């Protein structure tokens, strides 16, 4: 059904911030759980953060359960991504995803994905 | 000793043929009669009689030992399951954008339907170049994982205690679902949810399984109210939720009694000036207290104005009759009507100001009505009145007869009606010309008197000439023996027409005469002089044949071309519309429109429409003056009124119609004082527990009735009109039982929901015997375990004569006071709020009774002493007697009357009252009711009551403190008025 | 010397583009001809006189394609059959011969959506109206809903011209009436005699509170496995919430459509977590007492009833299997695809038709001819294989025996059939024979096919025959005719032939050679062949999903379809539950249906020869006359004869 798109990512200094865009090319309501995901080199595909429906209801992994936040307006059918106070263990390739609102923490309930895009916190000088 | 095997094995051991009476002997008769009282019932088999005793003796003897036990017959050739999801995505699209590789691709964006099912597509290709292509089915399995079904009734009687269910289904495999499920709060009625609070609760379901959460609730206001739960996973991102529509119905039965019927004409009637009409009010000595009233007032403009309207509309037309529509004769309402109003409109040349455009449509809806007809049809052309049961020459010559009218209008198959003729005329006509009748009698005037049943020949003899009449020209070729037929019927008629003493066989045999030029000279002077009145052809105790014969006796004059003796018989005919602007019965409708709508064949000095009716309300502030003329559209109009008044009307001007005064009430549920022509018996009583109920059941229950006809012959056609009682449901195995086994107690069953009040079950009897009770009985199961339950009506009635009735109400009355939903919680305390004032919490002062004394709307303050308490099982009746009237009404009331005051059942607890102890009790002018006795004060929800403590226990410590205030109270409001 | 061969259809399909191939054998000049057809008797003329001329430049071959107006005359309401004689008047000397006439004008497809109804459903039903190439086209049609009592509630009659061969119908049931066969009939206003129907129940509202589905592990019965039938009894609710309860199951034999009951298999097994097992065994099975032996009950079927009753309630539901077959061999040797007729000497091609208890074709199952049993042949998908014997030239009635040679098998379940072929008939004994073989292949629209003549005869008048005359009967109209030439001191000669979508589904090739024989006598050899090309749309269409595997769609949701149909051409689509859809028996619409409708009213009623030299053109739907005295008996059934 919907595709998505991601933006926003890039190259950012060690504890700053960015907010990664996720387009839809569909429409976003009735999708009940939106999620995005990342996948650092070397490692399994992880959770980062799932929103409700409607909001209010929001799902976040341990390692980023305070400095991410994760939005949405169905308006513009747009989900985003602030990441505040950023670590360069979160370099990455982080996909948003559509899913079916059935278990968000898990990856094995979202049958849509992105193309992804790449962020990396350079860690001082070295 | 599984014992079902060994019946199974006994049944294999009978011939091929005759061998399914072993296996209705073998089972379980639930009207629990004997082998040899069930062998009374059986029909046709003579051998079978002898195996059904054989089996059946067989089988009882093996029950009598073994005190999980299976004790039922595995039968075979017999298909499962029907009702699949309706089809969808029916629509005709096509290909018209460029090939590729010469396949052209179209993309169709769709809308899944709401049921969870597999559903595939089929698609077909039609290319006027490359031909045909049938493709593939395309399988989407649609599916969903959390799924929320709400259990409730089909319709809840107010103030009934009902606990639905809401069904939780988890069809997931791995996770087992923690939900919040809730139930949402609507003010109409008390439920665990509030305003103040919710009612969400946390349950977890199993994987693969369900869960019932049960909610109780108490409707307290009559309406379609919305059933609204939520449900939220407690772990996941699913939400679902649930909103149907529940009924709520009133607390008794609806009514729609005909007040009174009048002739509106001012020409013939109605001397000097015009013709002024007096209308009296309703009965409405048992209305349900706190229920609407609605009367419509119903002007015709011609004697047959209603009944074409609604002959013409299709959702219109099964509302002409009272009665259903279940057998041969009944379902005739699909043709007949519409067939003799498109008639009398092509006469009358009425399609172009009433609407082309429709006859079409009633032309359709004689197609449905010849099509339903065609399932009565046997072999060789006959019709029974029912399946499995003996064709009857009174139903046949009818079919012929109406069929032989339809072939102006529909397509009529003329092997169907000219093989029905060939067997009336080969097989059931005796050289005696007397037509023979093999099958029961579906008509009283088929079985005729005993000792002499010379009548008995001259009535059906009679009926199937009037048919043959009418297939003159139209089915001859096949059969050519009708001249013959009909000189030999007319012989038979005209030999032994002084032999006839009633009325009805005089008139239809005059009727039958009349129609070929026979009826003439003492025959003549023979028919005319029992008309009683010289307007009306009847016999006590039978009142509807008397329709019949009035209408076959206005047809007869119609025959003979007189304009003499018509219009006091149109005058009578016009005002025997007894249920409704219609009549009971199917014949006397049908007659009726046949000879009123034939008293308008041309207009040789017939009155034209042009009236101008007034009529002075009483609920109205003004005249209303309807002016109803020829040549207009709609030869109909009517009002309602809210309100039950006598009016007076008053017609002018010249035109001949109708004046159809009815109202809609719902009446208590009482038994019938003096049941007419039947004495009927209705009890119910629990099954045991072990027994085994179907899975979605709460309790099971037998429902016995026991019905006899008080004539001296037996009844002819009689019907069981069971309204259930809410949550239930009867047993259809017991039904197909009864209806289809060898031993037959029941024609049909129907289970005929009109949507009215609960859902309701139509049993059909050939016949009522005299000699002894007809007793019969079912399961019925409770699906939906209630409290506080109205009791259910059954009301027997013969089908060609309604007055011919009797209506019972049963109950299970359980001991001893009223089981209920558990009270304790606030969802209690909300339903007794309802029906008397709320006290604050023992924390009452004299000042505080004085202000709710004083309110504007306080017309009435009694100080009452209860004499007689007669509680029923629906409204319980406290006859209270005034000691002091401390402030009188606007109704006249002297100190020592009696005053019967109504109480709903469910307040009976929350006032808990004593006989002989004083009260004090105070309302409003709405208060006051219009009952016989005309004592009715309805305690609602604007009623003080209060136990005033006698002047002897005063002098107890919790009494002095109230004695004192209302004392102070007593002369607080005698001596000084209200300031407010 | 002058031959001038007229051959058409054997029967002449009404409304329909019938193509008419006259020749002239033996003769340089062009001579001109006008055909015509009158009705028999009288001199009333129905078609135009179709001109054409035979010139050299096409090596005699002749076009003059016509339609036969569709008019009532010669008893087509009497139960005759109204034949026409055709005329071609090759300059003076003419030809005729009377053919038989079909009033078919065309076929009529019915679908309905359902097979089993409610009383108070809705009935969506749609025709569709083709000519005789299953092509769209606008005629009148009568549509009449008929009642198991065979009395029409609906009559409709509407014309297809501008909906392109497609009309949408709806009706409503009403509540109360006939319960059992109702049927739907479709015919053409002009052509009456010929009627389609389909069939539907209405019976009543049921609905179980459980499905219960009970059928054997093996989908046939053998005899002499004493191991018994093994019948599994599973019971789900309709939720999919395995039933626990208590199942009586009872056996029986049904012999044809009659039953015996054994009440001496009733077993009670509990249905445990949705399953219950249930066997029959040998001992109780040949128990059975009318004559008691095995190998009667070949023939006969089986019947499984089951009564499944709830343990937590008094509700009971019971499913009965029906259609197992009891056979003797796992597998069915048919030789209704194999000629009935060989040509002595020249080696004999067998179509060996291998197909499963069920029907079914099978696949990969090698069969052999007894005898010479030391061959290697399988089955492929369509079911058929071919098996050549070289046979010696005789006046013997060919009498073979085909058996299947399928190992890992006790070679007891495998099964054999005897055919009996009875000889050709050489016209003058001239030991005069053509045979045309191909190699059986489920071949496609697109491909070439080669065709090889085979011409056996004496060496003399062997350099008179530089011309074999090739004719291409399709869906009983003549498609293609030509000439196919040779040089003289060839035994093989291939022809290639072009295979498109107008092959589809079935076609019968005729090849013929005339001269002047060695008995002094005109000799027509002749020989046919029926091919079967792969049954398939001559378009195409597919239904699939959108975007991205739409997962397990949640009711409600807007899901892509997508449609793959061909250029211009209306789609109608229909969605049904498949509950519905799986039980409608056979009376399913597909594509299959349509082909085998098609093939059943073929006017060819042999695989590929002739009981003489004229018997191979009326066998293969065409009839042969000459003007040198040589023709076929005409015929006057319009079914061919049922052996
Ligand atoms: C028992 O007896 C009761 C008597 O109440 C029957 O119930 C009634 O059945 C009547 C018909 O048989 C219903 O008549 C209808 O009246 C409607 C009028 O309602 C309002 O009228 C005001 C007037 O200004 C409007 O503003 C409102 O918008 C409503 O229209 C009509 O609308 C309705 O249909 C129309 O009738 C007119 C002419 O009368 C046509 O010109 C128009 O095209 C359309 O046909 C119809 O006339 C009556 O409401 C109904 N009462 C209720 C609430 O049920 C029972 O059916 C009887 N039951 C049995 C079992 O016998
Ligand atoms: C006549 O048309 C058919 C069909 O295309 C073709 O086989 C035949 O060759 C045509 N006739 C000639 C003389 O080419």
């Amino acid at each position: 059904q919907v595709q998505l798109v991601e933006t926003g990512g890039g190259l950012v200094q060690a504890g700053g911030s960015l907010r990664l865009s996720c387009a839809a090319s569909g429409s976003i309501f009735s999708l009940n759980a939106m999620g995005w995901f990342r996948q650092a080199p070397g490692k399994e595909r992880e959770f980062v953060a799932t929103i409700n429906r409607s909001g209010g209801r929001t799902y976040y992994a341990d390692s980023v359960k305070g400095r991410f936040t994760i939005s949405r307006d169905n308006g513009k059918n747009m989900v985003y991504l602030q990441m505040h106070s950023l670590k360069p263990e979160d370099t990455a390739i982080y996909y948003c995803a559509a899913g079916t609102g059935w278990s968000p923490q898990t990856d094995n309930e979202y049958n849509y994905w992105g193309q992804g895009t790449q962020v990396t916190v350079s860690s001082h000088h070295h | 000793v599984q014992l079902t095997e060994k019946r199974m094995d006994k049944v294999g051991k009978y011939p091929k043929e005759l061998r399914k009476c072993c296996e209705d002997g073998m089972r379980e008769n639930p009207m629990r009669f004997s082998c040899q009282r069930r062998t009374r019932f059986i029909s046709l088999g003579e051998a079978c009689k002898k195996v059904f005793l054989d089996c059946c003796n067989y089988i009882t003897e093996l029950r009598r030992q073994h005190a999980l036990d299976e004790d039922i017959i595995a039968e075979e050739n017999i298909v499962s399951r029907s009702e699949f999801p309706e089809s969808w995505l029916w629509n005709v699209e096509d290909l018209k954008e460029p090939p590729k590789n010469g396949i052209s691709t179209k993309l169709m964006n769709i809308f899944l339907k709401d049921s969870i099912t597999t559903w595939e597509i089929l698609a077909v290709s039609m290319s006027d170049k490359k031909g045909i292509c049938v493709a593939d089915p395309f399988e989407v399995t649609v599916m969903q994982d959390f799924f929320i079904d709400l259990r409730l009734p089909y319709s809840v009687v107010r103030n009934e205690q009902v606990e639905i269910r809401a069904v939780l289904y988890n069809y997931r495999q791995n996770q087992e679902l923690k939900v919040r499920v809730e139930l949402l709060h609507n003010p109409a009625f008390c439920s665990l949810a509030t305003t103040k609070r919710r009612h969400q609760q946390t349950v977890t379901i199993p994987p693969k399984s369900s869960l019932s959460v049960p909610y109780v609730i108490v409707p307290l206001k009559t309406g379609l109210q919305e059933v609204e739960v939520k449900a939220a996973v407690y772990h996941h991102f699913i939400s679902d939720g649930v909103r149907k529509s529940l009924k709520v119905v009133p607390e008794g039965i609806r009514m729609n009694k005909t007040v009174a019927v009048r002739t509106l004409d001012p020409e013939r009637l109605g001397r000097e000036g015009v013709q002024k009409e007096d209308i009296p009010p309703a009965d409405l000595s048992d209305q349900v207290p706190d229920t609407e009233s609605e009367t419509r007032i119903l002007l015709q403009g011609t004697p047959v104005a209603q009944m074409t309207e609604d002959a013409v509309d299709a959702e219109r037309l099964k509302h002409l009759i009272v009665t259903p529509s279940g057998c041969g004769e009944q379902n005739m309402i699909g043709m007949t009507p519409t067939v003799i109003a498109v008639h009398y409109l092509d006469e009358t040349e009425q399609w172009e100001k009433f609407g082309l455009e429709k006859r079409q449509g009633a032309l359709e809806l004689i197609k449905k009505g010849y099509t339903q007809q065609l399932a009565f049809r046997q072999p060789s052309s006959a019709f029974a009145a029912f399946v499995k049961r003996a064709p009857s020459t009174w139903l046949t010559a009818y079919v012929v007869k109406v069929f032989s009218l339809a072939v102006n209008l529909i397509a009529i198959d003329s092997q169907v009606l000219c093989g029905a003729v060939k067997w009336l005329i080969l097989e059931k006509q005796k050289p005696d010309g007397v037509f023979q009748e093999d099958a029961p009698v579906i008509h009283q005037e088929m079985i005729g008197g005993l000792r002499n049943n010379n009548e008995k020949d001259m009535a059906l003899t009679a009926f199937v000439l009037i048919s043959l009449q009418e297939a003159k020209d139209i089915c001859e070729e096949q059969v050519n023996s009708l001249p013959g037929s009909i000189t030999k019927a007319g012989d038979f008629l005209e030999a032994n027409y002084m032999n006839l003493q009633r009325s009805y066989t005089v008139a239809i045999a005059g009727y039958a005469l009349a129609q070929m030029g026979r009826l003439k000279g003492p025959l003549l002077n023979k028919f005319l002089t029992t008309a009683k009145d010289k307007n009306r052809w009847e016999d006590p105790g039978k009142q509807l044949y008397n329709v019949e014969a009035t209408s076959y006796a206005l047809l007869a004059l119609l025959q003979l071309k007189d304009f003499d003796f018509v219009p006091p018989v149109v005058r009578w005919l016009n005002e025997q519309r007894y249920y409704g602007g219609g009549y009971g019965s199917t014949q006397a409708t049908f007659m009726v429109f046949q000879a009123l709508a034939q008293y308008q064949k041309d207009a040789p000095d017939h009155q034209e429409l042009n009236l101008d009716v007034s009529l002075q309300l009483p609920s109205r502030s003004s005249k209303i003056t309807h002016r109803i003329h020829w040549e207009s559209a709609s030869l109909l109009r009517s009002e309602e009124t809210k309100e039950n008044e006598g009016f007076t009307v008053t017609a002018e001007g010249k035109g001949q119609g109708t004046l159809s005064v009815v109202t809609m009430y719902h009446a208590k549920a009482k038994d019938q004082l003096t049941c007419n022509k039947f004495d009927l018996k209705v009890t119910i009583k629990p099954a045991p527990e072990t027994e085994k109920r179907p899975q979605d059941a709460k309790n099971t229950m037998i429902l016995e009735i026991c019905t006899r006809y008080r004539g001296d012959q037996d009844a002819t056609m009689s019907i069981l009109d069971i309204s259930m009682m809410t949550g239930f449901a009867p047993d259809t195995d017991d039904l197909k039982q009864l209806a289809n086994g060898v031993d037959r107690y029941i024609s049909k069953y129907e289970l005929d929901k009109a949507f009215s009040d609960r859902n309701t079950l139509i049993i059909y009897l050939d016949k009522v015997s005299h000699s002894e009770d007809d007793c019969l009985a079912f399961k019925v199961h409770q699906y939906f375990n209630v409290e506080l339950i109205q009791p259910g009506a059954v009301k027997v009635y013969a089908y060609y004569n309604l007055e011919e009735s009797c209506t019972r109400f049963y109950h299970p009355e359980k001991e001893d006071g009223k089981l209920n939903k558990l009270c304790r919680d606030e969802l209690c305390r909300c339903a007794e709020e309802n029906c008397f004032i709320q006290k604050s919490d023992d924390k009452v002062t004299l000042e505080e009774r004085l202000d709710k004394a004083c309110e504007p709307g306080v017309d009435y303050v009694y100080k009452t002493r209860l004499v007689k308490v007669q509680l029923s099982n629906d409204f319980d009746e406290y006859i209270m007697a005034i000691e002091q009237t401390i402030k009188s009404g606007s109704d006249e009331v002297q100190v020592g009357q009696q005053r019967t005051f109504i109480s709903p059942i469910k307040c009976r607890e929350a006032l808990k009252l004593e006989e002989k102890k004083h009260y004090l009790m105070w309302g409003l002018s709405s208060d006051f009711w219009g009952e016989k006795p005309n004592l009715s004060y309805i305690i609602g929800k604007d009623t003080w009551v209060e136990h005033w403590p006698e002047e002897d226990e005063c002098q107890d410590e919790e009494n002095q403190k109230q004695c004192q205030d209302l004392g102070a109270f007593t002369e607080s409001m005698v001596v000084f008025g209200c300031p407010n | 010397s002058p031959m001038y061969s007229i051959i058409t259809p054997n029967i002449l399909r009404l409304e329909s583009e019938e193509t008419m191939v006259l020749e002239a054998h033996d003769a340089q000049g062009d001579v001109p001809v006008t055909v015509t057809v009158h009705d028999f008797p009288g001199k009333k003329l129905v078609l135009s006189s179709e001109k054409t001329v035979l010139t050299p430049a096409t090596n005699h071959m002749g076009n003059v394609t016509f339609t036969i107006p569709a008019n009532r005359e010669f008893k087509s309401e009497k139960g005759r059959n109204k034949f026409v004689t055709v005329q071609a008047t090759f300059g003076t000397q003419v030809v005729e011969k009377v053919v038989l006439v079909s009033l078919q004008s065309g076929y009529l497809f019915i679908q309905t959506d359902k097979t089993i109804y409610t009383p108070g459903s809705t009935v969506l039903y749609r025709i569709f109206t083709v000519n005789h190439k299953l092509l769209p086209v606008g005629r009148t049609v009568m549509v009449n809903i008929e009642n198991p009592e065979g009395i029409p509630v609906k009559q409709d009659s509407l014309s297809s011209q501008n909906q392109l061969g497609v009309l949408p119908l709806s009706w409503d049931i009403p509540e109360l009436v006939n319960m059992g066969q109702w049927k739907i009939r479709a015919y053409y206003e002009n052509s009456p005699q010929q009627v389609f129907s389909t069939e539907f129940e209405v019976k009543e509202y049921v609905l179980p509170s459980f499905e219960v589905i009970v059928e054997p592990t093996e989908k046939f019965y053998y005899i002499y496995n004493e191991k018994g039938l093994e019948v599994t009894i599973t019971a789900r609710f309709l939720y999919g919430k395995k039933v626990e309860g208590t199942a009586f199951v009872i056996f029986g034999i049904q012999d044809g459509e009659q039953r015996i009951s054994l009440p001496e298999s009733l077993k009670r097994i509990p249905i445990e977590d949705g399953s219950g097992e249930v066997v029959l065994s040998r001992k109780v099975l040949l128990d059975g007492v009318q004559n008691p032996r095995a190998e009667d009950l070949v023939g006969k079927s089986l019947y499984v009833s089951a009564t499944v009753i709830l343990h937590s309630g008094s509700d009971m539901v019971q499913a009965e299997r029906s259609g197992i077959p009891i056979v003797t061999s796992p597998y069915q040797i048919h030789f209704t695809k194999t000629p009935k007729y060989f040509k002595p000497g020249m080696p004999f091609d067998l179509m060996v038709f291998v197909t499963n208890p069920d029907g079914s074709p099978a696949y990969r199952v090698p069969v052999a001819v007894q005898g010479e049993d030391t061959v290697q042949s399988l089955t492929q998908g369509d079911g058929v294989a071919k098996l050549s014997i070289n046979t010696h030239p005789s006046q013997k009635p060919l009498s073979i025996t085909v058996r299947t040679k399928k190992q890992e098998l006790s070679e007891a379940q495998q099964a054999t059939r005897t055919m009996q072929a009875l000889p050709y008939s050489t016209v003058g004994n001239s030991n005069n024979y053509l045979h045309l073989s191909v190699l059986r292949t489920e071949l496609r629209p697109g491909e070439t096919l080669n065709v090889n003549f085979l011409l056996r005869m004496d060496r003399a008048h062997e350099a008179k025959i530089r011309y074999y005359t090739y004719l291409i009967m399709n869906k009983g109209r003549l498609l293609k005719a030509g000439r196919q030439v040779r040089e003289p001191g060839q035994d093989l000669v291939v022809l290639p032939l072009s295979i498109t979508t107008d092959f589809i589904p079935s076609f019968r090739l005729v090849a013929y050679y005339t001269l002047i024989g060695a008995s002094g006598q005109r000799e027509v050899v002749a020989d046919s062949v029926w091919v079967d090309v792969k049954d398939s749309c001559v378009g195409s269409l597919v239904v699939k999903s959108g975007q991205s595997e739409d997962r397990q769609p949640v009711p409600g949701q807007q899901m892509t379809l997508k449609i793959e149909g061909d250029h211009g051409a209306r789609v109608v689509l229909v969605a049904v539950d498949k509950g519905v859809f799986v039980l409608n028996k056979k009376n399913k619409l597909t594509q299959s249906k349509i082909w085998d409708v098609v093939e059943k009213a073929d006017i060819g009623c042999t695989p590929g020869s002739g009981k003489d030299y004229a018997g191979v053109f009326s066998d293969a739907g065409l009839t042969f006359t000459s003007s040198s005295g040589q023709q076929t008996a005409q015929r006057a059934e319009l079914q061919c004869p049922q052996p």
